């Protein structure tokens, strides 16, 4: 099962999922659909802002020299180190050309950006890819709980005979067990 | 490849085919893809010679092996469409595989081959009794895929919708306002079929294209239609509308019908997913220059779905 997990900045929700899925033997890539990268700052209204070209290591260093103590206490330096250990930089979904069975998005806005983008690429093959959303709030604890939920869903899917025929029924069971809604659509390669 | 430059391609092919026989897992596909590349692209004069050796893998127990064989049939027929004479039977038998992933791959391959076969028929100087029968086979297989819209399997229905979409577009003419994918510039379409062709009848194909569209419009108002099949059909209609704007009328009508009669069996999140796709496709049709004639209706639907005015404007000319 080839999965892509997509958030806004490719920093937290998708990287937490990337990490769990990867360690659990899934084939997984992660992306963000945001215009730029956003990281928490010293007040909820003053985030740090970066270009998608910027490396996790460059963000780490920039934050280290800004306020070492703040970005230690808020888990961000450790997050960026964790991310550096998976890959060198955040990846923008709109710039990749890879094939997945399943694309999971971490909030509705990201799901709209994934759908808008895939729906605007010319289909060559008409092979479907399933796109599923779950709303996960952008903080560490939610990213972690959401990553486990996503891992559980992926595992269910690994286990079904016929993914396309059973996936809706599975999502409905997940809605019921989690109380969280799961939007679901297909796009075409 | 060590000493490759000293080998003939045919020798290399036989070596690789025997190698593939030695291997008892999916990595044999890597070998068989090297064979494919050599007898389709490096030296296609070897394609006929080795065809049976590749096609023999259609009986392999591996799902991925049989999918590989379907892809090979696809490439072999694009290289040399006359091979359909001896491969249409195999492709139709693979449409009928016990495994749904093999079935689905066969549907996508027919979606590529039907139009290649029809071009072949249109271009053919002379036409044999065998080539007529081969066209009967392709055409009956197209009919079988249209019937897969009534499959009990959701993934097969989704693939059948995509085949049906391609068929409607092939069997209707390009027009001044057709928005044509770059890849497809030289694909055959109705307007390219001479009215006086000795075998392929323009009028018959026109009627099949319309009947294919009717089947799809009927499917869409089926009470049990699944969330994925309905979103697939919505996107198929938007593609059709943009490539063949004489059907834009039919598409807007379907969209209005769906908007006023949402299929009651859709769960809450399914209704939302569909509604979000309805809005996406309406905006997509609005951007198309031929949507001039439908703009008030499209705008009304979009306002009903909660689209802000500023977003509607952003999608106007």
């Amino acid at each position: 099962l080839r999965v892509a997990v997509v958030s806004s900045s490719n920093q937290n929700r998708s990287m937490e999922a990337h990490n769990i899925l990867s360690k659990r033997g899934f084939s997984v890539r992660s992306f963000g659909t945001g215009t730029h990268v956003k990281l928490p700052g010293p007040a909820p209204d003053k985030p740090n802002v970066y270009d998608f070209k910027t490396t996790y290591d460059q963000m780490y260093n920039d934050l280290l020299r800004k306020d070492k103590e703040l970005y230690t206490q808020n888990g961000i330096l450790h997050m960026l180190d964790r991310n550096k250990r998976i890959k060198p930089r955040p990846e923008r979904f709109q710039n990749c050309k890879d094939l997945f069975d399943l694309i999971l998005t971490c909030e509705e806005r990201v799901y709209d950006q994934v759908v808008e983008d895939l729906n605007s690429r010319e289909q060559e093959t008409c092979q479907p890819v399933h796109v599923v959303n779950v709303d996960i709030q952008d903080n560490h604890e939610e990213a972690t709980l959401g990553a486990f939920l996503i891992c559980e869903l992926c595992q269910c899917i690994q286990h079904t005979e016929d993914m396309e025929n059973e996936i809706d029924e599975l999502l409905q069971e997940f809605e019921e067990k989690s109380g969280r809604t799961f939007l679901h659509t297909v796009c075409f390669y | 490849v060590p000493r490759g430059s000293h080998m003939t391609t045919s020798e290399r092919v036989v070596d690789l085919l025997n190698q593939a026989a030695l291997i008892t897992n999916d990595s044999k596909i890597t070998v068989l893809k090297q064979v494919q590349e050599l007898i389709i692209n490096k030296d296609p004069t070897l394609l006929d010679n080795f065809l049976d050796e590749i096609i023999a893998f259609q009986a392999d127990k591996s799902i991925e092996v049989r999918k590989f064989v379907i892809g090979f049939i696809e490439e072999a027929c694009k290289r040399d469409i006359e091979l359909l004479l001896k491969l249409i039977a195999n492709l139709n038998m693979l449409l009928r595989d016990e495994n749904v992933n093999v079935v689905k791959k066969a549907i996508l391959t027919m979606t590529q081959l039907y139009k290649v076969a029809l071009q072949w028929m249109v271009k053919s100087r002379v036409i044999s009794e065998l080539q007529e029968a081969c066209w009967d086979m392709v055409s009956a297989m197209a009919g079988d895929i249209i019937l897969l819209l009534d499959s009990d399997n959701d993934g097969i229905r989704t693939h059948a919708i995509k085949f049906v979409e391609g068929l409607i577009v092939t069997l209707s003419p390009r027009m001044a306002d057709s928005e044509i994918p770059r890849r497809q510039e030289h694909d055959i379409s109705l307007d390219r079929i001479p009215r006086d062709h000795p075998y392929i009848q323009y009028n018959v194909l026109w009627e099949e294209g319309k009947a294919a569209l009717e089947q799809l419009l009927k499917f869409m108002v089926h009470p049990a239609i699944s969330s994925i099949n309905l979103t697939t059909a919505l996107g198929s209609l938007a593609n059709i509308a943009r490539q063949r704007p004489m059907f834009m009328s039919e598409v807007i009508q379907a969209y209005e019908t769906l908007h006023a009669n949402l299929p009651p069996t859709l769960a809450k999140s399914q209704v939302s997913s569909v509604r979000k796709n309805l809005k996406l496709h309406l905006l997509s049709v609005l951007k198309h220059p031929a949507s001039l004639e439908f703009q008030a209706q499209i705008t009304t639907l979009l306002v009903d779905l909660g689209t802000p005015q500023a977003e509607i404007a952003r999608n106007m000319p």
